[PDB]
Parts: C-alpha cells; structure tokens; sequence
C-alpha cells in the first residue's frame, strides 16, 4: 500500500517505517494533491493524525480542488481530529471550490459535536456556501434541530457577557 | 484493500 493508503487505513507501524528517513515525504501529495494527513483525517484515524502532526506534517496543505484535512475531518464529524488540527492553527474558515467551509460541512452532516467544537473556536457563522445557504440556513432547512440549538446557543454568547 | 476518499458534500438540500 502507498503511504496515503497506510495513513487512510491507520496502518501506523507500516507508515512509521515508510517515513523512517524523516524528510519531506511526510507531506508527499498523491495524484489529487492529498497528503497522508488528509487521508488519515478523512478516515477519522486519530492515532495516525496525532503521529503525523507530532512528526511535523503540514496541516495547511490543500489538495487540487482545495480539499483540506480540516474540511474532510469535519465532513466525517471527527470532532477530536478537528480539535487536533485547530491546535495547529489551521484556517478554521478554509473555503474550497465545492462551495463550503468546515462549519458548513459539519452542519450538512448533522455533526452536532463537531459544529459545537468549530463554534467554540470561533468559526464564522455568517459565511454562506456558494449555494447561498448559511450554516443556520442549512440546519433550519434540513430540520437538524440539535444543530440549530447549538448554533442558537453560540449566537446568544456572541451578544451577551 | 484500497479505500475511497469520501466526497465533500453538496451544500444544498439535494438528497436531504
């Protein structure tokens, strides 16, 4: 398996062996521009994500259509991975050409805890998808009532001590 | 075993 697939599948012992030399191979893009970290993030492989970040993998890298580790983790509702990436100062509002942001993806997947985490770290609630929907618009239109409540509780705090 | 990168979802209401 490629290093990308080793990362995706959480084959960490094998991944460590491939990386042994410790050069820029950690950030190697595949044919679509995905790094091992993006693959691990997209599959919720927390231990592999932790290892890659601690090794020094660049969490900011965008793939060929602007996909990021943060947006793919958020799409899958992987709150703990989202938190790990945000501790490395990734752009919480990263936009990609599919039209979204981490917050939009977390809302679209009904990922309550991930929405909560993104808002707690200051993700922008005003930013519309290219489709014209804000995160609240999506939550309301889709009937995701707990997501709606989480958004409402955050909005409360924005305007009150 | 070669796993497939998930898509970023559409941000409209298509497919609910």
């Amino acid at each position: 398996l490629s290093i990308h697939q080793l990362a995706a599948q959480g084959e960490l012992d094998q991944l460590k062996e491939h990386l042994r030399k410790g050069d820029n191979l950690v950030n190697k893009p595949d044919e679509r521009g995905f790094t091992p970290l993006i693959w691990a993030s997209a599959f919720g492989e927390i231990e592999t994500v932790r290892f890659l970040l601690e090794w020094g993998a660049d969490p900011h890298i965008l793939a060929k259509e602007r996909e990021s580790a943060l947006s793919l983790a958020s799409t899958g509702g992987y709150t703990d991975i989202v938190g790990l990436l945000l501790e490395r100062d990734v752009d919480i509002n990263i936009y990609d050409w599919n039209g979204g942001t981490p917050l939009l993806y977390a809302v679209r997947g009904n990922h309550v805890k991930c929405v909560e985490a993104l808002l707690a770290r200051g993700a922008d609630l005003t930013t519309e998808a290219d489709s014209g929907y804000t995160p609240m618009d999506l939550a309301v239109a889709l009937g995701y009532r707990k997501v709606q409540q989480v958004i409402e509780n955050h909005i409360l705090k924005l305007f009150q001590s | 075993t070669l796993v497939s990168m998930p898509p970023l979802p559409g941000l409209d209401l298509k497919g609910s």
